């Protein structure tokens, strides 16, 4: 393909000054040292492509980011309804995958994933039609609904997504929303000039809510929900490549962690792996 | 209308498809891109620079930052191996955590040529020489000079130029390796022998100190995108 | 080989015992074996000469401390907080990583 | 070769053994063309008075230091005319040229890193809380790292080999690198062009990136030797324009 | 730890009768580099220091007769005596060259049966 | 606006029609097939170019 690796010139012996292998990377700069300044090589034509390690195939890949779940029942009108200030912290699979760059712009497809069981107790439904759900989408400051059967459930502007139960999962398209020129993953300051407030990405941030209900009120019985939301970035563009992260995430709105070592531990420095009787080699 | 007939596999959600979408905002004004340095056009790109390699990662060591060390003397030695560990940059102790390893826990397949770059980091007036064998996997690994000699070598004289890339070639009978390879798809050992040892004046420090690198040639290659054994969580993070 | 032939020690107290032989520091390292008629033999501990490496038994750990410096010729060996049960024949042997060679005599350690 | 020599302003440096200039990734820095200008006011453009060299404060290479880092542009609060500007406008932009220098005998041993970290984020100590600016970057020392954990409740974790980010201290140098090894080296050049999101950015909440230095092998000589092998950074703003005249702030 | 048994644990025979003994081992003391064991076999005459009679699992020393001859390999063991004399009743321990912890074996103790 | 172009296949009738049907740019299908690479910046950000066959000090 147009990613195809370079071949391997064949090589004979050699005699000369002009020393490949010795470099100096005091200068920084990694050596282009191909198998043929080393040894003798033959002439193949790899074949080998890179297309399965470009950005766009290496994102384009929906992953989980939350789980909420919901009620239908009376009483406690927080929990006939799910908030999720919109984050990508949350869900450590695609974090870590994102935090491998500094700055990122792309295209976003988001897929609904709603899955409905219903809750033990007396005074079960017997047979109930099926379920509709609503996704509204507030940006930031729209006016947030405090329970379901409220006014700003009209979406008059908002744009809002009703999907029967028993159909595809849901999905649609969002393009590059950001205030900025990219989405920064990482932000070394504060909030206030003074140097003061909320110190991290936390500030960035700034994307809205999504809200879920039913809008069924059943009357009969209880039946909860699980929204699963997935995102799948296209069009991407990265900058500025990290190294990626060693210990584990603790917080979903800083950097903060435990010191970890650098890798796992071997019996000794020159072990190769089988079990080695001592001598003036291994010891 | 237009007779159709629902074909199998519809009404399902595949994670990995194109497909396109309808626009939840249409006519949206997206803000200009503008000219930020770095731009990174595929991963290999990243997985081309070299990176520290934790050799001396043994007992307690990892938790300090004597894991990049390779300690080096001058005494008689000649009979004493500077480090050895095998060739599974996927699944291995030394360089699972480096750059190249984790770019490779991301994916099941590899191919291509891996380079090592050793800098000699000790005083300016030491000399010596080192072997930098390389054997394929067919036998035992090595355990004396003699037994190291007969592979895949290179010989590193210290000078001015404090570098020498021992580059280890693509020697296997498949076209790509396993990440978490086996028995089956071995690729060997990497050793390191004295072959003169360290001199150094009166005065200078008699003991100096090798570090190891690591980076994928111009013809590497990978598959089989998968996701890493290396994070994990328990419940949502708050 | 050399060794002295017995020390008498009180308990709760300390033993230094000295190894002395032609043979020099090459790749050969000093063996220490402790001996007693109940039992078998059982290793206490080495101490190789190329990398100046010391090697303990666990059992022996924090009982046995053993040093040796190149002009005397003479390895040592320490044990303290002596018991009745650290009355034993006490050994010293060579090993060139091609065998444990030869012990020779030893000291009849009497806690006492 | 080995000698360079870089004039900007009134201020020259002169070294005679250095490796080579990496140049950032690739860019050079230059001035905002106007496809990507949003501010809607004319910038000024100091070129002597603010393109030169600031020598900030000397550090000590002991043999059990394990490291230092500076945060820019905050650590040039008070050097010159930058730290007027910086302190007199709401917008600024600028690139730096970091030149880091160490000498000591060819008898002595040692190695150095020289990053340059962009958005260089960094974690509390105590997790489930959040630092504080004091314990960021100092007025004009540099900050240390430790060997072992920080312990502290509001400071940043010190910890050398996770480089105080939470990354692997060996994967650091995807950034522009060089390597200060005393062996063959004398000092090390960067020349580091504007990285950022917006195009303009206030630079007093928005420390652009971080300098790190740390040995990997560390120093070690005999008694006939000095003792005292210090290490100055040397860093020069180049093109820099700011925006939005205000009254003096911040400082 | 490696262990090393010994089997039987002592046994009485009288003049030109050839005796063995097996020394088993908990891990194969033989790698795949030379192929050969790190097995020692000692004899400690009564009241005496112990001396070597056969290294590597496989060679004699010096000043020492063919009924003492080390045999087997991996991890089991024995040294045939073949026509046994008056100097084999004594005491012999088996040993390990692998292992770091030089743990020797039970010991086998040859003894003298007379009229 | 039948955009034909060429499937991926394994190096040794495969071209497929792609339309867009929606008014948006964000409303197409990801760009599975733009292969450009450059690792000289950050394989070799150097000012003065290092030959291989040269040496480097
Ligand atoms: C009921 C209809 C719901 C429609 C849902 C659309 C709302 C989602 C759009 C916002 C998502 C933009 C992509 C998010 C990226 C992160 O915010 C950045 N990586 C972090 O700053
Ligand atoms: C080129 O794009 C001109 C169109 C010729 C092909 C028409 C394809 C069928 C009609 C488009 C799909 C239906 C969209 C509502």
């Amino acid at each position: 393909a147009v990613a195809r690796v370079a071949d391997t010139m064949p090589t004979g012996p050699r005699n000369t000054e002009s020393v490949p292998a010795l470099t100096a990377v005091e200068t920084g700069h990694t050596s282009q040292v191909v198998p043929g300044d080393t040894m003798q090589t033959r002439h193949v034509k790899n074949y080998h492509s890179r297309t399965e390690s470009s950005i766009e195939n290496f994102l384009c890949r929906a992953a989980c980011v939350y789980i909420a779940t919901y009620k239908s029942a009376g009483g406690t009108p927080t929990e006939r309804y799910a908030s999720w200030r919109i984050n990508t912290r949350q869900m450590v699979q695609l974090r870590r995958k994102f935090e491998l760059f500094t700055y990122l712009r792309f295209d976003m497809e988001i897929t609904f994933v709603i899955t409905s069981t219903q809750d033990p107790g007396t005074q079960l439904a017997q047979d109930m039609p099926v379920l509709t759900h609503q996704i509204m989408y507030i940006p930031p400051g729209g006016p947030v609904p405090n329970s379901a059967t409220d006014f700003a459930w009209q979406s008059s502007t908002n744009p809002s997504i009703f999907w029967t139960e028993g159909c595809a999962p849901a999905r649609m398209s969002v393009p590059f929303i950001s205030i900025g020129n990219a989405y920064s993953n990482f932000y070394d300051g504060w909030s206030h000039f003074t140097q003061e407030g909320v110190y991290g990405f936390n500030s960035l941030n700034n994307m809205g809510h999504i809200y879920v209900r039913h809008v069924n009120e059943q009357s009969l019985g209880v039946s909860t929900s699980t929204l699963r939301v997935y995102f799948k970035p296209k069009h991407v563009r990265a900058w500025v490549p990290r190294p990626p992260r060693l210990s584990p995430y603790v917080k979903s709105s800083n950097v903060n962690f435990k010191p970890t070592a650098v890798t796992t531990e071997r019996k000794d420095i020159n072990d190769v792996g089988t079990l080695r009787p001592v001598g003036y080699t291994n010891h | 209308g237009l007779p159709t007939m629902l074909t199998p596999g519809s009404n399902q959600f595949l994670t990995s498809d194109d497909f396109q979408s309808p626009s939840a905002m249409p006519q949206f004004d997206v803000t200009p891109e503008m000219k930020i340095p770095g731009e990174v056009h595929n991963l290999m790109e990243i997985a081309e620079v070299d990176s520290v390699v934790p050799v001396n990662n043994t007992k307690e060591n990892i938790n300090s930052m004597e894991a990049y060390r390779i300690p080096v003397t001058g005494g008689d030695q000649l009979h004493t191996q500077v480090f050895g560990f095998q060739m599974q940059p996927g699944l291995n102790s030394v360089f699972k955590r480096t750059l190249l390893g984790e770019i490779l826990n991301y994916y099941a397949h590899w191919s291509g040529s891996v380079k090592l770059t050793f800098v000699f980091c000790g005083s300016a007036m030491a000399t010596g020489k080192f072997l930098l064998a390389y054997s394929p996997p067919g036998a035992s690994p090595p355990q004396n000079r003699k037994q190291a000699m007969l592979g895949t070598h290179v010989i590193w004289d210290v000078g001015l130029q404090s570098s020498c890339v021992l580059c280890i070639p693509w020697i296997s009978q498949t076209h790509y390796r396993l990440v978490q390879q086996d028995e089956y798809t071995s690729a060997g050992y990497v050793t390191c022998w004295y072959q003169t040892g360290l001199i150094v004046p009166p005065g200078a420090p008699p003991s100096c100190t090798i570090l190891c690198f690591a980076s994928a040639c111009n013809d590497f290659s990978v598959r089989m995108l998968r996701d890493t054994p290396f994070i994990e969580q328990t419940q949502l993070l708050q | 080989l050399q060794q002295s032939g017995a020390e008498l020690a009180r308990p709760w107290a300390s033993v230094k015992i000295s190894c002395q032989a032609f043979y020099t520091f090459n790749s050969y390292g000093m063996q220490w074996v402790k001996q007693r008629p109940g039992q078998g033999l059982e290793w206490i501990g080495t101490i190789y000469p190329g990398n100046g490496q010391t090697s303990y038994n666990q059992r022996f750990k924090g009982k046995a401390t053993l040093t040796a410096d190149k002009s005397p010729s003479t390895a040592y060996m320490q044990l303290i907080s002596l018991t009745s049960e650290d009355s034993a024949g006490c050994f010293c042997a060579v090993v060139p990583t091609v065998d444990f060679d030869y012990w020779g005599q030893g000291t009849l350690v009497t806690v006492s | 070769d080995r000698v360079r020599s870089i004039t900007l302003g009134n201020s020259t440096i002169t070294t005679q053994e250095c490796a080579n200039v990496v140049v950032g990734y690739g860019v050079w820095p230059s001035y905002l063309q106007d496809n990507e200008a949003t501010a809607e006011d004319q910038p000024t453009q100091p070129d002597v008075a603010t393109c030169r060299f600031y020598t900030l404060d000397s550090i000590q290479w002991q043999k059990e230091s394990d490291g230092w880092w500076w945060k820019f542009p905050e650590a040039l609060k008070n050097m010159g005319l930058f730290g007027q500007n910086m302190e007199y406008h709401y917008l600024g932009r600028s690139g730096y040229t970091i030149h880091v220098q160490c000498n000591a005998s060819k008898f002595h041993q040692g190695c150095l890193l020289v990053v340059c970290v962009p958005e260089a984020e960094m974690g509390c100590s105590d997790v489930e809380r959040e630092v504080v600016a004091a314990s960021l970057s100092s007025e004009d020392t540099a900050k240390s790292f430790s060997r072992t954990e920080s312990n502290g409740q509001h400071t940043v974790q010190t910890v050398v080999y996770n480089a105080g980010m939470g990354v692997g201290v060996g994967n650091l140098t995807i950034f522009p690198h060089q390597w200060i090894n005393l062996r063959t080296n004398n000092s090390a050049t960067i020349v580091m062009p504007y990285i950022n999101s917006v195009p303009m950015d206030n630079m007093f909440r928005h420390y652009n990136f971080t300098l790190m230095i740390i040995p990997f092998a560390k120093l070690e000589y005999t008694e006939q030797a000095s003792n005292y092998v210090p290490i100055t950074v040397t860093v020069a703003p180049m093109c820099a324009e700011y925006n939005g005249l205000r009254l003096a702030s911040h400082q | 730890d490696i262990v090393m048994s010994q089997s039987p644990s002592s046994l009485a025979v009288s003049v030109w009768e050839k005796v063995t003994m097996s020394c088993k081992s908990s891990q194969s003391l033989l790698y795949s580099n030379t192929q050969k064991n790190y097995l020692a076999w000692y004899q400690q005459k009564p009241g005496q220091s112990p001396k070597l009679l056969i290294y590597w699992a496989s060679t004699r020393e010096s000043g020492v007769p063919d009924r003492f001859t080390g045999s087997g390999s991996g991890t089991d063991f024995t040294l045939t005596i073949s026509s046994v004399k008056a100097e084999d009743l004594a005491v012999y321990y088996c040993q390990q060259y692998y292992s770091y912890p030089l743990t020797f074996g039970a010991g086998t103790k040859l003894e003298l049966k007379r009229a | 606006g039948a955009q034909v172009s060429t499937q991926k296949t394994g190096a040794h009738t495969i071209h497929y029609t792609n339309i867009n049907y929606y008014k948006d740019a964000a409303s197409n299908s990801a760009n599975r097939q733009d292969f450009t690479q450059d690792p000289s910046k950050f394989t070799e950000p150097m000012k003065d170019v290092m030959i291989k066959s040269l040496p480097a000090l």
